[PDB]
């Protein structure tokens, strides 16, 4: 029974400062880091000042828990956590039993305990807040609250879970806070109570801090230093699991939570509800430690390591300039023109006026442009309907937009991104009609998603401003940029569209120049997977089933309509001619001939109002009833799990492929290019990740993803072969 | 070695869920009076020789907690040494209770044991005493549990039973309990249920819809999360077809039923006559995801373990828990149609959940005794995905 | 007909009720904890010839509702044909779960059946099923029910046992028990209970007061039932109350499992049989005592099974109250070195539903240790029931 680690080092992070008063402040600073961690400094810094309360507590009579950093507390030590072993259960369970014991006994204090946020209280920080009696936020930009364990695969440990169920109840808690880690504004979190009062700048928390003591010392003499769940009588919101009216519902909660998660293996949820489920149950203490077991079991596991990789580390390397040019410096952009109105060029032009740039959106035909700017009238309407934007910021968003028809109102524009049909000599036209209109320091951009980037850059004097950006449909929705390197493109230009994508709020991956570049290369091997499976004759449903209980965003099948499979021939066309120059042609996917037929029999996808589902007023209504007699699809009937794996490993192959000749120059650009470009399921961390995350019969790590993947080289084809640099 | 025999099988009337006759009634009372029958019937019988008392119930909760079964040895004030246990294996209780009573009489160590069960669901409804499975959401999230309603129309979804196929069975089982009622066929088992001064509370079927017709079936509205995570298993299954109303589902409904079992010396020693002759029990189980296809296997099972096929049976009673359950029951093994639930169901009846195994079992008692036929087979789909059948042979 | 045979027994540690290290623990999880102990010992058992688990449950609501024992088939993996189905029969039902199993296998019909119980009573506290009894007062006027301590109570002042004479039980129980923990008895049949990550919750009986004395037993105080008692035991004019939370069976969490199948089971899956069913039995006795229900069983399952007490080397009746204890080896003349030699619930407690396969199971192993031939395990039973099993060492 210890505040402390170790019953048998690290430099102090809390300033301690008591006044006339005996109000004891606690003034949390990390020396080692911007940003106050919950490492093992802060345990045993904690771990000493709450000591002092208990030593000193006849001359306290009020706790305040402020900062002197930026932001107030902000995450957990992930490069500690992604390095438990199984074997180390027994030391996660005890550093969280002893967090949480350190703050049971601030909780506990008999005497009000306030917390002074400042800035962002995310995680550890929020449930360093959440057990204090009553919280102070200051109303700053930047500032968030929540608990984002669950994005990284973990659970809130340091009291998180059992606390917000004590608040909001099991339902509550669970939906609006732990399941999904939602990141909340001062001002939303106040209203749904994870904040109690707010204050305009941070100068007032402090005194607003020692006035509430003063008050609630005054006011409320024998609750102050209560909290809720310690009261006699205290009701848990929306009742405990034997309630009857909860009782009714409670079965049901994991069948939601598996239908939102689509049969995906994601276990922190799973986790979360039982450690929500299972708390409520008992008492506070016996509820606590059960979080600190369920905690133990994500942390040590793979999934988690997954997902810490990805969401921390590798995103992390990219938003510190991993694949940005060294030495270039920063360039601003005043006026983006947009070549095409279509549907993409119509969400490049709302991303690019969202984030304050002025945007001149052309097409053909000042109908058309007039049109693509209607895409981002549509989105503002929505937008405020709901209340999430003003009124104000609306029209000042959209009056950056300027539809146009003619050539010349491209002049002052210093950031070129063409939106038009995929064809080589229609770029040329396009960029030949603009390039010495624009500015003579512009970036001239494609986006482009197969064809190669040095082969456009040709139809330009300026070629090493020419540039590769490809984005991702819907472009309001999708977050990543893919920025491919021509040739004679130069490290100015890449850099500069490398701050355009942070700018917008995107995640920019850089990829040198080869057909399909990374992401329609790897997704092509997902989908053609897919329509192999359904050419051998297994059920559609079996196959979309596969893809959603893989983890996937949406199933392959329902992809392709999407993708149009006129334009997937038009690849297959294309990928055709380049390996015939060098030797032994090329094997054609077996999923050719399954584009064939559908193109043969008038279902080309959902753009054409038929392919593998039935289109009907443009919402998709069930699969082509056709679709089993026409494949015969019944008479192959291999496992659900070997149909997840062809499409989990292919893609995964492909990408270590495209490591090999030198595509992508790192492995976080490899994992968050699949995750956040083409929707590879996140608790693998990624199409790289994968391979080192495997886990399955055979075992888990690399050698355990070869062995599958011979497994099913031997079953379905020598193209899950594992390559060279996989082997050891 | 020692044979067990059925030497009484009555029940209770089934009252209804909504403004129910028996809602007024204790589930206790109801055992109560179909032991106080049974002495109307038998009053020279040693009490003493009575070493058991075996009750399934399903909701062993508030009324029917604290081990009904020994509740209604002292309240009617049969001899202390007569023992008292409650079971439950879900909607089989009724049929598991007389199965461990015969098995308990065939081992030599039981003499005279009765069995039965009771459910008053208008009371304790289903549900009520929780589950160690609903409470756990870190084992509920990998069993994949979903309401047997969808298993149901997910039955009929994948043997191709059309909204007309489980609607055209609702009929038949109103037709045939009606014409059971009317023949006369349940006037010596079902034991109409009275208060303290005497008074009638109920004397028939409550539940049962006899002027029922195919396009007032048709009109009727069929019964989150789960349809989705029931396609995930079944996954080559694109949408499930919700054929399932209240009009071809069983009733909920309150009852109870008793059945005596004991061996050749044990009714010899009180002057009892067998009326039937338990041949064979079984239990097995089918995937519990679709939770209602354990009948096939464990009728399959009890049927190799007596060394018979289905030509050698008589009758076959299956409860009607959903119709695509009973359909696809006659389609597995090709059950010829004047053999299956020859008086009506638990569509038309109801389906006291602990009560209906020991209701049926005495129902083919009494249809092979008024037949003049030798043997009947009964059986149950049970929740979690587990089946129980039982061979009787009369004698 | 087919002798049943016991393959193996094993239980949880007992929890105590305050403050207990498996109040943390849902019984569901002490099941499938014993289960996977099973697989450990014996990894190419075909799971598929088990065809039926039954578990013995005294308040099966909440956790503990629902077909616990199907619960337990379900979540532990277990094949889908292996049945579960929970039984009541207060607290002899985790020996009428084995004894229902034995009997299923003798009846020729069941192969091989997984036995035990399972009672969380800090989380499931006793009485919180309600009750058929306690909820209709017409009825429950004329039982004239009156709780088990009255009637423990009651035995003590009929048979002359003294408030001294129930401690010194109290204390040769803690003694025994301590001797048998610490002479490694337990090593093989207690499992201990650990969490998902592998890390020890539990690993003792918890509700040991080994350091007892007769002087600290003394200070203990004892617990209009007690007017409703004498009016149909009208010539008593007063009752002793003698017992106490020291002389008394503990509040405590378990479970315990038996494995039992025949002859034939056992030699098609390489097992060798521990023991065997010699018989069982089922009596009963005055309800408003309750507790002097053991003594009939006891010499029907002789009666039964062609025995004198004189043929039995271990007796064993659960320690629901001393004064129970002292009654039975008052009535039977039973010796002092025959009679719970491993001490009772007094000591290590009393889980409900599973005290019956516990204490038959510490049988098993004590016949075992001691190379002792018969054992005879009985529970007093609410309602005035009694339980009676007799097995042989194999």
């Amino acid at each position: 029974s210890s505040h402390h680690h170790h019953h048998h080092m690290p430099d102090n992070t809390i300033q301690w400062d008591k006044d006339a008063d005996g109000i004891v402040t606690l003034t949390m600073d990390d020396p080692s880091g911007s940003t106050n961690v919950m490492n093992e400094a802060y345990i045993e810094s904690m771990g000493k000042a709450v000591d002092r309360l208990v030593a000193e507590k006849d001359s306290i009579t009020g706790v305040v828990v402020a900062s002197a950093k930026k932001t107030f507390f902000a995450g957990g030590d992930v490069k500690t956590m992604i390095q438990a072993r199984p074997e180390d259960a027994g030391d996660v369970f005890n550093t969280v039993e002893t967090i949480k014991r350190q703050l049971r006994t601030l909780e506990t204090l008999g005497k009000p305990v306030v917390a002074a946020i400042n800035g962002a209280a995310l995680g550890g920080g929020l449930e360093i807040a959440l057990a204090c009696h009553h919280r102070i936020a200051a109303d700053v930009k930047g500032s968030q609250l929540g608990l984002p364990e669950v994005t990284l695969g973990l659970l809130p440990g340091g009291g998180g879970v059992t606390r917000t169920v004590r608040m909001f109840g099991i339902q509550n808690a669970f939906v609006s806070v732990l399941a999904q880690g939602t990141r909340f504004k001062p001002a939303k979190a106040k209203e749904i109570g994870l904040v109690d009062e707010l204050v305009a700048t941070v100068e007032e928390l402090v005194p607003a801090a020692k006035a509430w003591i003063k008050e609630e010392l005054k006011a409320n003499p024998d609750g102050a230093g209560v909290q809720p769940w310690d009261k006699k009588g205290y009701k848990m919101p929306g009742g405990t699991p034997s309630s009857p009216g909860l009782a009714a519902i409670l079965p049901s909660f994991p069948s939601n939570l598996r239908k939102q998660l689509k049969g995906a293996p994601m276990p922190a949820p799973r986790a979360i509800l039982a450690a929500a489920v299972e708390g409520a149950q008992v008492d506070f203490d016996t509820a606590s430690r059960i979080e600190s077991r369920y905690f133990a079991s994500l942390v040590t596991g793979q999934v988690a390591k997954n997902m810490m990789q990805a969401f921390f580390f590798d995103l992390q390397a990219i938003n510190a300039g991993g694949s940005r040019p060294e030495g270039i410096g920063k360039t601003p952009i005043k006026r983006i023109g947009v070549l095409g109105a279509g549907m993409m060029g119509a969400g490049i032009a709302y991303v690019s006026a969202k984030a304050g740039y002025e945007v001149v959106l052309k097409d053909v035909s000042l109908e058309a442009a007039a049109k693509g700017k209607g895409y981002s009238e549509k989105l503002e309407a929505k937008a405020l309907e709901r209340g999430r934007t003003t009124q104000e910021r609306s029209d000042a968003l959209l009056a950056r937009i300027t539809p146009t028809a003619d050539a010349a109102d491209f002049k002052g524009v210093d950031f070129v991104i063409e939106a038009v049909f995929e064809n080589q000599e229609l770029k040329h036209k396009v960029f030949g009609e603009i390039e010495d209109i624009v500015e003579p320091n512009a970036i001239l951009g494609s986006n482009t998603s197969t064809l190669p980037i040095t082969g456009l850059a040709t139809g330009v004097k300026r070629q090493e401003d020419f540039i590769g950006i490809h984005f991702f449909s819907p472009v309001d929705k999708m977050p990543l940029v893919e920025i491919i390197k021509g040739e004679k493109t130069s490290d100015e230009a890449l850099a500069r569209v490398f701050d355009y994508t942070l700018a917008i709020g995107k995640t920019p991956i850089v990829v040198n120049d080869s057909r399909g570049f990374f992401t329609s290369r790897v997704i092509g091997t997902f989908v053609n997977e897919a329509l192999a499976m359904l050419g051998e004759g297994v059920e559609p449903a079996s196959i979309e089933q596969a893809g959603s209980q893989a983890g996937y965003p949406a199933p392959p099948l329902q992809l392709s309509d999407e993708l149009n499979l006129e334009l997937m021939h038009k690849i297959a066309v294309a990928t055709r001619k380049g390996v015939e120059d060098a030797g032994g042609t090329y094997q054609p996917h077996p999923a050719e001939a399954v584009v064939e037929k559908m193109i043969e029999l008038g279902r080309s996808g959902r753009l054409k109002g038929a392919g593998f589902y039935e289109y009907a007023d443009g919402k998709r209504s069930g699969l082509w009833p056709g679709l089993r007699e026409t494949f015969k699809s019944g008479s192959s009937q291999p496992p659900l799990q070997d149909m997840i794996d062809r499409m989990l490993f292919a893609e995964a192959l492909e990408t270590q492929k495209c490591l090999d000749e030198g595509v992508l120059t790192s492995t976080a650009d490899a994992n968050i290019g699949s995750i956040m470009g083409i929707g590879f399921p996140p608790w693998t961390g990624g199409s790289a990740q994968f391979i080192v995350g495997y886990s399955g019969p055979a075992g888990t790590g690399k050698a355990a993803f070869v062995a599958r993947a011979r497994e099913l080289a031997a079953a379905y084809g020598d193209r899950f072969l594992p390559p060279e640099s996989l082997l050891s | 070695s020692e044979e067990a025999f059925i030497y009484e099988a009555i029940r209770t009337p089934r009252g209804k869920q909504k403004n129910g006759s028996l809602h007024e009634v204790k589930p206790l009372s109801l055992v109560v009076g179909l032991i106080d029958e049974l002495r109307k019937r038998h009053p020279d019988l040693d009490e003493n020789l009575i070493s058991d008392v075996i009750l399934g119930c399903v909701s062993p909760v508030g009324d029917q907690g604290g081990d009904i079964a020994r509740a209604a040895v002292l309240a009617s004030g049969m001899p202390v040494t007569s023992g008292g246990v409650q079971l439950n294996r879900f909607c089989a209780s009724g049929l598991e209770a007389v199965n461990t009573a015969a098995q308990k009489v065939r081992s030599g160590w039981d003499d005279l044991v009765l069995a039965g069960g009771v459910e008053s669901m208008s009371r304790v409804p289903m549900g009520s005493d929780g589950g160690a499975m609903g409470l756990d959401p870190a084992t509920n999230y990998d069993v994949m549990f979903v309401p047997q309603s969808i298993g149901a129309d997910l039955i009929a979804t994948i043997e191709g039973f059309s909204r007309e196929d489980v609607d055209a069975y609702a009929l038949r089982s109103q037709q045939k309990a009606a014409e059971a009622w009317s023949g006369g066929y349940f006037a010596k088992s079902v034991v109409p249920v009275r208060d303290q001064n005497g008074l009638l509370i109920l004397d028939h079927d409550e539940h049962m819809r006899p002027d029922t017709t195919k396009e007032g079936l048709a009109k009727l509205k069929p019964a989150g999360g789960f349809d989705d995570v029931a396609l995930q298993k079944y996954h080559w299954v694109e949408k499930i077809n919700h054929v399932h109303t209240g009009g071809n589902s069983s009733g909920i409904v309150d009852g109870a039923a008793l059945v005596m079992i004991g061996s050749a010396a044990a009714g010899k020693l009180q002057g009892l006559t067998p009326r039937a002759r338990i041949v064979a029990t079984a239990t097995s189980g089918a995937d519990p995801v679709i939770m209602l296809t354990g009948p096939t296997p464990a009728t399959r099972k009890v049927l190799d373990r007596a060394g018979l096929t289905v030509d050698d049976i008589d009758l076959f009673e299956l409860n009607e828990a959903f119709a695509s359950v009973v359909l696809k029951f006659q389609k597995d093994l090709n059950i010829p149609d004047e053999k299956l639930n020859v008086n009506g169901g638990a569509i038309a009846m109801g389906h006291p959940l602990g009560a209906t195994g020991a209701m049926i079992l005495g129902t083919m008692v009494d249809e092979l005794e008024r037949r003049n036929a030798r043997r009947a087979l009964i059986t149950l789909c049970i929740g979690g995905g587990m089946g129980v059948a039982t061979i009787i042979e009369r004698v």
